[PDB]
């Protein structure tokens, strides 16, 4: 259950958001960013809200509650009154089948 | 438009509610009880922000806008009832009927075009289980069950209360009133003990957002409002702990209270049952003006005599009201008035960092946003400007 | 600039006087009693916004704007009149002359350059009748009878008087005092039954609204002012009906008092006679800032000899002053205070509803539009702007 | 980001510093004496407009700022320490650790996905000479000697004082203590009688402008101050006459005291040696709001050991305290007191007209504004906002 | 009855003229175009005389207050004023105004 | 009498040049465009030196509150300003600026 089946690839519009419900676990958010694909949690970070219920404007994510907004590429928070960064989940595209991990992005073993 | 647009941009999910700092138009609300009111005896209050008078004449009660409309003085500074039915301002004599309104004379020139002409604003009037209800809005009203909780209005359902004005915004009144982990605040109370009451100090949520709450737009009545499911699939907490070691618990009393709660347009509580297992808790948070609210308080308990309804008194007296009304919601006080600053400057409605139990109160300002019957603002105060 | 611009524009009748809530510059203003000031003894007082300083030195009133040039602080929190002619800043020791305002000397720095290069603002100051009037001006003043009622300055002329402090805007006791209809506020005055008055409830207007007033462009010495000419046509009224019923009656007594009543810019009224046959009365309103003013009354009797003015003297002081000035103005100050909040948001001006007596009070704010010498703006209190 | 910018962009030299009404961020700013915190006793207090909550646990003082991230309320309505290392909120029990601010638990809800992932705003607190400094800034905090005057952390160097509320903003605070020519309202201190103090009544200045001071910008530790070199080309005014006749003398003892004066940054002067000259005076201005500061004094002599800390300790409250702190310094504050209404409207700021000692003044507006480390703003108290 | 204001060529399009009326109150006679139109000349807010106020189109704003009313109806169009302004018969017949001595 | 005061040259236009007299209060000398003007240096307002101010076109604007004064004039152009500047005369012969001793 490493990488979750989200859906197929040509089953997203560009600029559109799909929610991903895990059982025991928090929901994901999978954006389309033109042709590219991205996720973080769906639940801001702010609050108790549903980031798939928000608004896409190119790669960030405006949170419907107070506005607040996320870079959906890496999590990090673009308009207050968010600060804490959103868990990002890696996604990958097998067979035009869109899939996204079922653990989020850690700074461990990566870039410098 | 009584908040920076820029404010209200931001909350899209319930923009109409942050905008109502004077409360909603159109609804009616509670002032004072029955008792508080005298034949041929003005009293003065402010409601939504517009100073009122009420007024009972052969037992039936009246409201007038208390600002002449000459020079815009409040004709209660010197109250001149020279007739049953009029009252005349103690200024230039201008005078009005209770029942309409009418400008119908003018003592110090009983020639003017004016008598006749002009109308001073009336608001409807409704007094039920010794309560005075005010319509504060314009056009027929609609039926007083509308604006009030389930049950407020049955037969056998005896009514007793208090009422006070506190210094907070209605809308912090009534968040924290339907505030699902608030109970918090609660568990040193005296009715806890005192009434062996069994009270948790909060709720592990369970199940599906929709699950928290039932909203309700289908009520036959009108009436509009939320329910508190929060317990249906949470697990009530006993044992408060920090670091894993319990640091407070819970009470564990016998009996059983408010499992019922509701919060319903235009702002009333209903919790039940409630402070005991056969009585039903109704309160209001009634707009005076954007930093202040009447604290309507009532309880009720099915009487199908004189007798019990006496009996009911004297423990109202003894008990209820001191134990359950003040011992209880003291700190409901206390605990809205901490939350005006924050919110003081509407920035609170941007900045606050909500948790679960807060689904509940996101329920209601959404319903609220909806569901209201209009946005009183400052201009209904001074005088409605347009140019069409 | 005082007011909100979409107001004036909708008050095209009056747009100056509405703008001028902090009163008329370039007027001379009646501010205390000669009695009041001692040589040698620098008083305090605000008119118009500003602070100001009045000393008695030889017998001779001067005035000075109480705020050092240097860092505004008020001369007055410590005075220091180290020579007869000159009162020195107590922070740094800037030393003003009270004959022109000019900085002459500096303690802490006797080398430089601002010595000499400075001026505190000073204003003209007059005494007439036992009252100090200060012309709030800039420039060489006007003769301070074009400010005064007609008689005032009457060679025999006796005057006495009472000056308080009263909560309201200048305009609101201007406007209270002129209004014909207002009469009726009077109805129970000690005044009118222990000096046996005839004392009707109100008019009923007769003629063209022009025959309603009395407008003077120009007095010998240039005075501004309108007369209340309700009842040169007009109808009095002695019985208040409701209804076709008699609620109230006028006072039917028989001294006929207030023949003539006239207002005057910058907003001083004359009653005459009042409130005895053989007297004259006169009252200013006196502008200390947008919401107080100075109730200066005055009450005037001829007198040929000392003797006359020791009666007149004996008799203001053991009946006219308790009876009038306080017995039946009193009811003037509570009444204009009434009309406060109807005007504080400057929406009054806007939402008024006025009927026939009002003509008065248009008539007034229209002279005063059109001849008042300046707005003062609270850019004169604090320092006049201007950029390149 | 505080003030109109039409008056920033007048004061093109200091317009930061003008700007700066709130006082500026991230420097360290003393705000009581360690005797006066004690072990699980915590205090508030309010630093730059924001509200914090301070404590000791094990010895250690740690900083939270007095504000629940859920609802905005002040923890310390009702302070619930439920564990050594935490404080738990009263409202819904959000509980955070005083070592880093972290929300560590929540008793109404210990499944809440908020649980660690939230975090209390903390500030950086050193106690250093018996006070408690606080670092009202974001980030790793510099060393606390960049923020406090030359010998003032001297290791034999013993400080004493007093702290208390003053009502007036900081900067008027900081230029009545700089200022070379208010020593004139210091003419009759007990403490130029009772301590034979020379005291002059002002100075005539002498050289260039450069010459009048000395800007630091080169100390090592990085403070950055002035120093009031006025007294080095300049002539002490001893007489002080008005029309060339002497009005008043400066104090002629033998004492020689404040040889060197200087202001640093954030807002401390140092004036060496006083009240005595074997002693070494220092005192804060510390921002609480835009209206009030923290008058921090301190007084501190070289002490080789506990005989002789205790003696200074004795002779500081016996003599020192009463005949200094307050017997001289109390003009002080009535100083800055009456310079709050001309500069109250940020308009002071432009209409100020200064003499050749404000040079002083002058070079610490423009080293403020130049090296200051950040302008608190009003977003930093109610939360930073950014878009987009 | 009809009483004789002026000829019709006396008005200018968006003129107002004030009809002084023998022991009765005074009514307003607005020029729109080339229509014309009758309403009580006292603004119905308070004593002020509309015929000394600005028209604009078909409607008139009182230079008291700033409210209005529209001159065909005598409908409010503007605060503060709420009541309905009383409305007179006009014709024009051989280049004549007429009002009528009567509202409808 | 009349103060030499240097090349027309050595002056950038609009620039200030502060020429400080002994026993004297300084003078503010300045170039607008290729015309000269001459001022008291010292702000009338306070203690601000004019030549360390902003010169926009022939108003010269104080460094320290915004004050102004026209250099032609010597009049105050902005408040806080009120008091009359010292005027001086120039003339610039044989590209050197002269400015006379005595203001008027
Ligand atoms: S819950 Fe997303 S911005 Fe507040
Ligand atoms: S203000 Fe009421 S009758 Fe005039
Ligand atoms: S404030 Fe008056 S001399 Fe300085
Ligand atoms: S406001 Fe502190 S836990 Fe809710
Ligand atoms: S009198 Fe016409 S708008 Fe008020
Ligand atoms: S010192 Fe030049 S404008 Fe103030
Ligand atoms: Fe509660
Ligand atoms: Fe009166
Ligand atoms: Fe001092």
């Amino acid at each position: 259950q490493i990488w979750l089946k989200v859906c197929a690839a040509s089953d997203m519009q560009p600029g559109t958001i799909r929610r991903v419900n895990r059982v025991g676990a928090a929901p994901l958010a999978v954006y389309r960013v033109g042709d590219q694909f991205y996720a973080t949690e769906d639940t801001c970070t702010h609050g108790i809200a549903s980031l798939s219920e928000g608004t896409l404007d190119g790669d960030v994510i405006e949170c419907p509650f107070h506005g607040g907004a996320f870079n959906v590429c890496t999590g990090m928070p673009a308009s207050s009154p968010c600060t804490v960064p959103l868990g990002v989940f890696e996604v990958e595209v097998k067979e035009g089948e869109v899939y996204v991990a079922g653990e989020k992005k850690l700074e461990h073993h990566h870039h410098h | 438009a009584n908040v920076d647009e820029a404010i209200l941009k931001r909350v899209k999910g319930w923009a109409p509610y942050v905008d109502a700092k004077l409360g909603f138009r159109n609804h009616w609300y509670p002032v004072m009880f029955s008792k508080e009111i005298n034949e041929g005896e003005p009293k003065t209050l402010k409601l939504l922000g517009e100073n009122l008078l009420v007024n009972r004449i052969d037992g039936k009660l009246y409201c007038l806008k208390d600002r002449c409309l000459h020079r815009g003085v409040q004709l209660s500074v010197k109250v001149e009832c020279k007739t049953k039915s009029t009252i005349t301002c103690w200024y230039h004599a201008w005078t009005y009927r209770w029942e309409d309104g009418v400008l119908c004379d003018i003592l110090t020139n009983p020639t003017s075009a004016q008598i006749g002409r002009q109308k001073l604003k009336t608001y409807p009037v409704q007094e039920a289980k010794g309560c005075v209800f005010i319509y504060l809005g314009d056009g027929d009203p609609p039926p007083l069950a509308r604006d009030t909780p389930p049950n407020f209005l049955d037969d056998d359902m005896e009514i007793l209360g208090k009422n006070q004005i506190i210094k907070s915004n209605w809308r912090l009144a009534v968040e924290n009133g339907f505030d699902p982990s608030h109970i918090y605040i609660h568990k040193d109370s005296i009715l806890v003990k005192d009434n062996d009451l069994a009270l948790p100090l909060g709720f592990a949520p369970g199940g599906d957002r929709k699950q928290q709450t039932r909203v309700v737009d289908d009520d036959v009545v009108g009436r509009k409002g939320v329910y508190d499911l929060i317990g249906e699939h949470g697990v009530p907490v006993f044992e408060g702990t920090i670091g894993g070691e319990v640091v407070r618990e819970g009470a564990y009393g016998e009996k059983i209270v408010a499992n019922d709660i509701s919060i319903w347009l235009p702002g009333v509580l209903k919790v039940n049952p409630f402070p005991n297992p056969d009585m039903m808790y109704f309160e209001w948070y009634v707009p005076i003006d954007e930093n202040t609210h009447y604290y309507f308080q009532t309880l009720g308990k099915p009487c199908a005599n004189d007798e019990e309804r006496k009996k009911y008194e004297q423990e109202f007296e003894s008990k209820w009201k001191p134990m359950a009304l003040e011992g209880f919601n003291n700190d409901d006080i206390w605990a809205r008035e901490a939350m005006v600053d924050f919110y003081a400057d509407d920035k609170g409605w941007v900045n606050e960092i909500l948790f679960e139990s807060d689904e509940a109160i996101v329920a209601w300002r959404k319903l609220a946003s909806e569901h209201n019957q209009g946005i009183q603002t400052q201009a209904h105060v001074s005088g409605l400007e347009h140019h069409h």
